[PDB]
């Protein structure tokens, strides 16, 4: 049973500027099976009402999805996306980094 | 220029937790305009795009009984899969299915596609002929007898040439205003120091459509492959794509090094670098 | 628009 796991790309919609508002996305993409667990942190807490976009997949067959929020960036508020996936022996958090 | 349309399935099943999930999405070209989810509280094919909200009822009755239609296929497939592979009924399995066509300029048919997959490996797949199959494994085989029996590719070939092409074309005309629309990317370098020995510079395109685009870093115009990082081309969520290329560079010599952007919205290709 | 679905495998 094949088992790809996910690359995890976690970044704003808009170049970030503080106090202004903007999405925050993470998009997780080439893995397989499909059944993934994805949060959005602030301040190492999960953000609710997060929503994604309906599964789908690549040339390869491996699946992507996008999880985004509303949010305010600020200089001190820090900002995650939490993975879980099979192949993961615990959860990956991949910090967001206004410069990528 | 040349445009795609697209519709994707994938079915997961899940024994003891009810029937298998289906999701389809059809796009054209980069841009979702329809999806279908069993798990919704009263599944129809949804519109996701402006341009095809227009359609009437009769279209949106047909798809979902046809969204309806496959779902079901999908989960006596994965039944018919386990026999075939000799699998337990315990586990989860994924079936994906994509099918479409590509079409040029002149909304002829370039290609058209009918694929499927099981447990994210091929299975059995249209070739580009129209008329014959791909069996992945001796299993796939046996479908391939089945559906060259029941001439399954006369019957794909004439959606794939017709229904396939026409109807794209209607969307392509219906949503002009998007869907042929390129917008090209907003480009910067960044410089990002390391060390003292070294920075790294990053070269951006932000706000592009489609998602097609080339980023590339030279060094005394020599292509810096093996030595540049590319992320996957992403989702602003907006329409748009977004992307980079970095590269580590020796502290001074960062004149050494240009960026070199294509994308079909830009007339030219772009050469930029490093701005202090 | 979609097509009708193939025959089972």
């Amino acid at each position: 049973m094949i088992q790809r796991t996910p690359k995890i790309q976690v970044y704003s919609r808009h170049p970030a500027e503080n106090g202004k508002s903007n999405f925050l996305n993470c998009y997780v993409s080439g893995f397989h099976p499909s059944d993934i667990e994805v949060d959005l942190l602030k301040n190492g807490e999960r953000i609710e009402k997060v929503e994604h976009s309906d599964l789908s997949f690549s040339k390869d067959w491996s699946f992507y999805l996008l999880y985004y929020t509303e949010f305010t960036p600020t200089e001190k508020d820090e900002y995650a996306c939490r993975v879980n996936h099979v192949t993961l022996s615990q959860p990956k958090i991949v910090k967001w980094d206004r410069d990528m | 220029g040349s445009h795609s349309m697209r519709y994707f399935h994938t079915s997961v099943s899940r024994p003891g937790r009810g029937e298998p999930r289906f999701i389809t999405v059809g796009y054209v070209d980069d841009t979702l305009f329809v999806r279908f989810d069993s798990d919704a509280a009263s599944p129809r094919e949804e519109p996701r795009a402006p341009w095809i909200e227009q359609e009437g009822p009769e279209y949106w009755d047909r798809e979902t009984q046809i969204c309806k239609a496959k779902a079901q296929t999908d989960r006596e497939d994965l039944r018919t899969l386990l026999r075939y592979y000799n699998q337990s009924e315990a586990g989860s399995h994924t079936l994906q299915n994509m099918y479409g066509c590509d079409v040029g300029p002149d909304g002829r048919l370039l290609r058209g596609y009918h694929q499927d997959a099981y447990d994210g490996k091929d299975y059995i797949a249209l070739n580009e002929d129209l008329s014959s199959w791909t069996a992945a494994d001796t299993a796939a085989q046996i479908t391939q007898r089945k559906w060259e029996a029941a001439r399954v590719a006369e019957q794909l070939r004439a959606y794939l040439e017709g229904e396939c092409v026409e109807w794209l074309r209607r969307y392509l005309e219906n949503g002009k205003e998007t869907l042929q629309r390129a917008d090209p990317p907003k480009t910067h370098v960044t410089h990002h120091p390391i060390s003292d020995h070294e920075a790294t510079l990053r070269c951006w395109a932000l706000g592009f459509y489609p998602a097609e685009i080339t980023l590339t870093w030279q060094r005394d115009g020599e292509d810096q492959t093996q030595d540049t990082e590319l992320v996957e081309t992403r989702p602003a969520g907006d329409r748009t794509f977004q992307k980079w290329a970095a590269v580590v560079v020796p502290s001074g010599e960062e004149q050494r090094y240009t960026c070199h952007v294509q994308h079909e919205g830009l007339p030219k290709p772009l050469t930029l670098r490093w701005e202090p | 628009i979609r097509a009708a679905p193939p025959p089972l495998f």
